[PDB]
RNA sequence: GGCUAAUCCCCCAUGUGGACCCGCCCCUUGGGGUGUGUCCAAAGGGCUUUGCCCGCUUCCGGAUGGGCCCGCGUCCCAUCAGCUAGUUGGUGGGGUAAUGGCCCACCAAGGCGACGACGGGUAGCCGGUCUGAGAGGAUGGCCGGCCACAGGGGCACUGAGACACGGGCCCCACUCCUACGGGAGGCAGCAGUUAGGAAUCUUCCGCAAUGGGCGCAAGCCUGACGGAGCGACGCCGCUUGGAGGAAGAAGCCCUUCGGGGUGUAAACUCCUGAACCCGGGACGAAACCCCCGACGAGGGGACUGACGGUACCGGGGUAAUAGCGCCGGCCAACUCCGUGCCAGCAGCCGCGGUAAUACGGAGGGCGCGAGCGUUACCCGGAUUCACUGGGCGUAAAGGGCGUGUAGGCGGCCUGGGGCGUCCCAUGUGAAAGACCACGGCUCAACCGUGGGGGAGCGUGGGAUACGCUCAGGCUAGACG
């Protein structure tokens, strides 16, 4: 099932997440279909989250499933906003 | 040679033979002594050199030079082979490492103790 | 049969200039004529003309030299110090436009044959085309 | 693109199959000379349309047998028997070089 | 010890039998029709054929078959039946096949 | 850790004055006065003609020992400089001079390079308002180098600073003596430094 | 042997639709449409039960994932020269999701090989990595991609998917249980033991984070993972003090006995304040959930730590580890004493048989410095396998000579083609790495964000000088 989630790209004690589209079947840090974002939890930068919504909306159109955290970030960036 | 000849045949890479079958690729090898002898040097020099025949963990049997001044090595003592030859002795390709296993570091030696395996003397 | 008539032209020229001849005849073809046109334009020779020898067409290349010299060996400097083939039959060489050589930091030329015709190295870069790399001359 | 190759037919001896010799040339990766190698392809000739010494196009296809992955697209040129003669003779030279 | 994926194996066994049986029946039936076709019995071979087909599709319903396997087997049957059917064929039933 | 031992010895081996000792490398105490010859028993003996290697080596030794830097750091910094766009020698010098403790020496918070290293190390130095305790910090132009508020009352700090009154500072810097501040405005060029060193000899040294 | 439930199995029904044979249309390999005929569906559960939720069934499409096929590229030995029986093709068939000698029957007699078949030897391959001015050489640990294997060999079942590491049947070896009949096993999972070896870690903490499985959820599992532990194994940062201090204490070293050295080095003066003690103390963490709204959007709004009282901030606070190689040339650093072909050094040249700057200590010196040396291996140098970039009269190297097969190479002029060749456009060249820029941990190592680069191959378009090709001339080569 094609999915949308976080992969861990940072260092020890320095987490940096790369929001990706990939088959759930594949491992976490290995090959992904597309990189739609990045996430910084320690918020060390004025930009700690980015999305490229239109893309995320595509991947939802064809049925990718976000993990709850992934979805949280997506909504924060407003993939889901309507009116 | 013509280029056509280089296509047809081409240059030949040059193989090199290992000066140390400690086999294994190993940097050192443990063995047991057999003979602990004295040996006569090759023509240009004169001396009494201390060498030892060794049966290795590699199923190889070779003479190895005993460096330093004094040596406690005996018939059945177990020892570590180093590698590197002695230019003036026929057929000895490897060295003993002092301070390892039964090989004792050189007593009283104050100068270069890394080689020869002696530890640091205390001074007050 | 000359096995590489272009190389033969270059050489005829080399041997000629080395004994300081005023001129040399090389058996003629449009391609050789193109090469020559480039040398002439580039200052290496005084230019060339077509001739007939026993009815068979040739090209007189007129040779250019420096002035006479001081001390032992008054023989003048060469205008073509160096001339050599690059692509030969039996190993052919082609540069793309980004592989075209800077010859003696540019005091020399490289003659390329291209589908825009026979040009110098600068000429080709400016034209923006690659091709068969013929002579190197400086 | 399904791959199309051009070659000459050096063997008709099979049933509904032809052997097609296909040359290719290319620069040697070090020495840079242009070298010309070749290889035989087994191509499917259902109607026995094609004959020895025919220069034909060969197209990558759904596998016919083991060793047959290609079929004969069309006839480029008829009757080059010199090419055939070359192949036949190179193979004839094998009778030396042995014992 | 005693991993209870053990259970899986157990079920695998049950399933195994249920498949074999089902599949077995099909073979036995198909042959029947086919043989009856060689003897040019129109009606009977037809009716057996219908049963075989139905049972094939019913094998397809579950994990026994389905895929394209059922369509393959069914096709092969029907072909061979209709083909076998000509020696004075006159396929009176005509139920199973497009006329 | 760095070289710890008699310094004016190295003043003596290079045959030139490189003051890591600050004051008294001014007064006629430097021992370069009346003992310019190198250390050891053979120092007063004659001098054999130096090999090309020797020349290059020693010149590098001057350049390094001046800044009091680890050969490790030194060479890593050198390769760093060689990578950079622009002339290797000048670039190098710029990077050496860009070192924090060095800037502190330049700004005059310490009479010596080593003392400045200490000042950095113990937290007495701040950059852009924030403490920096590592002397290997690189000052980018526009940074402010201050004696941190807490230690601004320190005996030695005010001692130096009160001596710094009226003295001119480096042209790629600025200094406010009543404020203890200072600003690293630009990277120093070849000519900006009086360095008794031919850098090309050093480049050539790392060429092999 | 007996009882019994279901989202377990089976039989009719409905045929949206689909499968299949035959016909027709389009399309062109088995793609799509259509008509008749035959054949095929389902399952229920939970709530507030007049409605919603979790499910089930047939179909079309999407998405992701894979199967199979082709061009090209991918080590050494020719003292491996011939290899081949399902072997090469065909017809028909079996098998599969699907092409296929994948398998079987019958038919033909083929298929491959110096452009290196067959044989033997070594070997997972790649992104990349090391080295190199480059071309190249070498390598493929960790991280990512692919493959293969799960004690050895064979085999299938179940399933969307396996011929399945912690599933099954059989054979062999091994260990263990054994009432001697017969059974049980499978760390190349995380730790740990044992052996082998020069040598390679903790039988730790936690599911707080990310991810995965099941579940409506609450939640459960997770030795994936996130951390901590040990080892200078590697990289980076840091300390062992700073300033003053004799024309220079003592000891040790040399001495031309005048004195030179160790050396501002020490003592000592003054200053800072590693460790350490005290106090505050994290980010990593807002979702899942709850409430409003329609279980949507939106709005709000509370719970949730292994690391750990760790990082860090604030206060206080002591002058507080130095080692190792070398000093004849290459090569930076020299002198006494001791030993006299000894004892020993040694990478090569070569030192030592009484003045040893080469052995052994000492003083001094150079080099690096929490390291420094050694051994092994790779590239380097080595233009010493020479593509870049070498040679063969006497240094190693012209085959004893010819004829000529394959092959390599090809005069002048015109034209067609446009295969090589060149240009443009476009696709591809994952990420990581590399390069550039900016930024995040006080710096860096490390990390993030962005930019640029790129050989090669696919497709479309274009150029025609050279190479090729086809056609037509020529006569300077060749022959007559
Ligand atoms: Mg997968
Ligand atoms: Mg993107
Ligand atoms: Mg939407
Ligand atoms: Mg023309
Ligand atoms: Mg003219
Ligand atoms: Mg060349
Ligand atoms: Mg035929
Ligand atoms: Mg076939
Ligand atoms: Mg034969
Ligand atoms: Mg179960
Ligand atoms: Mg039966
Ligand atoms: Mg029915
Ligand atoms: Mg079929
Ligand atoms: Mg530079
Ligand atoms: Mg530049
Ligand atoms: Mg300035
Ligand atoms: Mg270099
Ligand atoms: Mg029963
Ligand atoms: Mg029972
Ligand atoms: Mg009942
Ligand atoms: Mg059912
Ligand atoms: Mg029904
Ligand atoms: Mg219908
Ligand atoms: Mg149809
Ligand atoms: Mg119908
Ligand atoms: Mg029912
Ligand atoms: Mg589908
Ligand atoms: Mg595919
Ligand atoms: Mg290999
Ligand atoms: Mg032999
Ligand atoms: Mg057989
Ligand atoms: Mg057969
Ligand atoms: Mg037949
Ligand atoms: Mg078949
Ligand atoms: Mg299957
Ligand atoms: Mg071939
Ligand atoms: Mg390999
Ligand atoms: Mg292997
Ligand atoms: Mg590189
Ligand atoms: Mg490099
Ligand atoms: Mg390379
Ligand atoms: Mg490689
Ligand atoms: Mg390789
Ligand atoms: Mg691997
Ligand atoms: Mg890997
Ligand atoms: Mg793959
Ligand atoms: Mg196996
Ligand atoms: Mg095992
Ligand atoms: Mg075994
Ligand atoms: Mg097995
Ligand atoms: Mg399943
Ligand atoms: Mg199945
Ligand atoms: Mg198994
Ligand atoms: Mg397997
Ligand atoms: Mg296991
Ligand atoms: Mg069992
Ligand atoms: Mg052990
Ligand atoms: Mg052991
Ligand atoms: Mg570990
Ligand atoms: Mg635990
Ligand atoms: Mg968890
Ligand atoms: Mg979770
Ligand atoms: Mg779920
Ligand atoms: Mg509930
Ligand atoms: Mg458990
Ligand atoms: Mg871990
Ligand atoms: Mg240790
Ligand atoms: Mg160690
Ligand atoms: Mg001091
Ligand atoms: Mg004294
Ligand atoms: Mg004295
Ligand atoms: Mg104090
Ligand atoms: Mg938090
Ligand atoms: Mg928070
Ligand atoms: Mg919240
Ligand atoms: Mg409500
Ligand atoms: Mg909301
Ligand atoms: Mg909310
Ligand atoms: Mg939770
Ligand atoms: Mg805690
Ligand atoms: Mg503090
Ligand atoms: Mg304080
Ligand atoms: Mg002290
Ligand atoms: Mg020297
Ligand atoms: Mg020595
Ligand atoms: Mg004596
Ligand atoms: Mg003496
Ligand atoms: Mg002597
Ligand atoms: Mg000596
Ligand atoms: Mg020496
Ligand atoms: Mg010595
Ligand atoms: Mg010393
Ligand atoms: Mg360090
Ligand atoms: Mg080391
Ligand atoms: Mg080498
Ligand atoms: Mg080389
Ligand atoms: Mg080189
Ligand atoms: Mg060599
Ligand atoms: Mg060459
Ligand atoms: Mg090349
Ligand atoms: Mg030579
Ligand atoms: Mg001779
Ligand atoms: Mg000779
Ligand atoms: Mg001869
Ligand atoms: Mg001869
Ligand atoms: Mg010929
Ligand atoms: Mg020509
Ligand atoms: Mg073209
Ligand atoms: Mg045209
Ligand atoms: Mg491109
Ligand atoms: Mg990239
Ligand atoms: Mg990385
Ligand atoms: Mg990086
Ligand atoms: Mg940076
Ligand atoms: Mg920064
Ligand atoms: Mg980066
Ligand atoms: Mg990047
Ligand atoms: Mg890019
Ligand atoms: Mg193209
Ligand atoms: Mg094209
Ligand atoms: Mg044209
Ligand atoms: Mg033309
Ligand atoms: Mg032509
Ligand atoms: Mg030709
Ligand atoms: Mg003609
Ligand atoms: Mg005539
Ligand atoms: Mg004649
Ligand atoms: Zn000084």
């Amino acid at each position: 099932m094609v999915k949308i989630r976080l992969a861990r790209f940072g260092s020890k004690h320095n987490p940096h997440y790369r929001i990706v589209v990939t088959d759930a079947r594949r491992k976490r840090d290995g090959k992904y279909i597309e990189k739609i974002g990045y996430y910084d939890p320690r918020k060390t930068t004025p930009d700690w989250l980015k999305v490229d919504v239109e893309r995320a909306r595509y991947w939802l159109s064809v049925g990718a499933q976000p993990t709850d955290t992934a979805r949280r970030l997506l909504r924060q960036a407003g993939v889901f906003r309507q009116e | 040679p013509t280029i056509n000849q280089l296509v047809r045949k081409g240059r030949e890479k040059v193989r090199k033979k290992s000066k140390v079958p400690a086999l294994k690729g190993a940097p050192f090898r443990r063995g047991v002594c057999t003979v602990v002898r004295t040996v006569t040097p090759k023509k240009p020099n004169s001396a009494l050199r201390k060498v030892a025949k060794v049966r290795l963990t590699s199923g190889y049997e070779v003479t190895a030079y005993i460096p330093g001044e004094g040596h406690n090595l005996q018939e059945h003592s177990v020892v570590l082979i180093r590698g590197g030859r002695v230019k003036d002795l026929l057929g000895v390709r490897y060295h003993i490492v002092r301070g390892v296993y039964d090989a004792a570091g050189v007593k009283d030696r104050k100068k270069s103790r890394s080689k020869y395996g002696t530890k640091k003397p205390k001074e007050a | 049969m000359l096995t590489d008539p272009i190389a033969d032209m270059l050489t005829r020229i080399r041997n000629a200039t080395r004994v300081y001849k005023e001129s040399t005849d090389v058996p003629a073809s449009r391609f050789k004529e193109e090469i020559l046109r480039i040398l002439a334009r580039e200052g290496f020779i005084k230019g060339y003309e077509r001739v007939d020898v026993d009815g068979k067409p040739y090209l007189r290349v007129y040779l250019k030299y420096g002035p006479r010299r001081q001390g032992p060996d008054p023989r003048p400097e060469q205008v073509i110090h160096h001339i050599r083939r690059i692509s030969k039959p039996g190993r052919r060489v082609y540069v793309g436009v980004k592989e075209i050589p800077r010859v003696r930091r540019g005091l020399g030329i490289a003659i390329l044959s291209t589908s825009k015709g026979v040009l110098t190295d600068r000429e080709a870069r400016k034209l923006g085309v690659g091709g068969e790399l013929i002579c190197e001359v400086w | 693109p399904k791959k199309v190759l051009t070659g000459v037919v050096v063997s008709d001896k099979m049933q509904k199959t032809v052997t097609v010799l296909v040359e290719r040339q290319f620069p040697h990766p070090l020495y840079g000379k242009v070298i010309k190698r070749s290889k035989k392809y087994l191509a499917h000739d259902p109607e026995e349309k094609y004959k020895l010494g025919d220069v034909v196009e060969i197209i990558e296809s759904r596998p016919i047998s083991k060793r047959k992955r290609f079929r004969v697209l069309r006839l480029v040129e008829s009757g080059r028997m010199d090419l055939v003669e070359k192949y036949l003779i190179r193979r004839q030279n094998y009778e030396s070089l042995s014992k | 010890r005693n991993l209870s994926a053990l259970k899986r194996h157990r079920q695998s066994l049950k399933r195994r039998l249920r498949n074999k049986a089902k599949k077995s029946a099909i073979k036995t039936l198909s042959k029947k029709a086919i043989q009856l076709a060689q003897e040019g019995k129109a009606e009977e071979a037809l009716k057996i054929m219908r049963k075989a087909e139905s049972l094939i599709d019913k094998a397809a319903k579950g994990s026994t078959l389905h895929k394209n396997a059922a369509a393959r087997r069914k096709s092969r049957l029907m072909r061979k039946v209709r083909q076998l059917l000509e020696a004075a064929g006159a396929p009176l039933i005509g139920g199973g096949l497009s006329a | 850790g760095r070289y710890i031992g008699p310094v004016c010895r190295l003043c003596r081996r290079e045959g030139v004055k490189l003051y890591l000792k600050g004051e008294r490398c001014y007064s006629p105490k430097c021992a370069m006065e009346r003992r310019p010859y190198p250390p050891g028993q053979h120092g007063q003996k004659r001098a054999r003609r130096p090999s090309d290697y020797a020349v290059r080596l020693r010149e590098k030794q001057k350049l390094r020992r001046i800044y009091g830097i680890s050969e490790r750091q030194f060479r890593n910094l050198f390769e760093e400089a060689s990578k950079k766009k622009g002339v290797t020698g000048s670039v190098f010098l710029g990077l050496l001079e860009s070192r924090l403790d060095n800037v502190v020496y330049r700004l005059g918070f310490a009479v010596s390079r080593r003392q400045a290293r200490q000042l950095v190390r113990h937290g007495h130095i701040t950059v852009n308002g924030r403490r920096v305790d590592l002397p290997s910090y690189r000052v980018r132009p526009g940074d402010e180098i201050a004696v941190a508020e807490k230690s601004r009352n320190l005996e030695l700090i005010r001692q130096n600073l009160e001596a710094m009154k009226g003295r001119k500072v480096g042209p790629w810097l600025s200094l406010d003596v009543e404020g203890m501040k200072g600003k690293f405005l630009r990277l120093p060029d070849r000519e900006d430094l009086a360095l008794p060193v031919n850098e090309q000899l050093v480049i050539e040294f790392y060429s092999r």
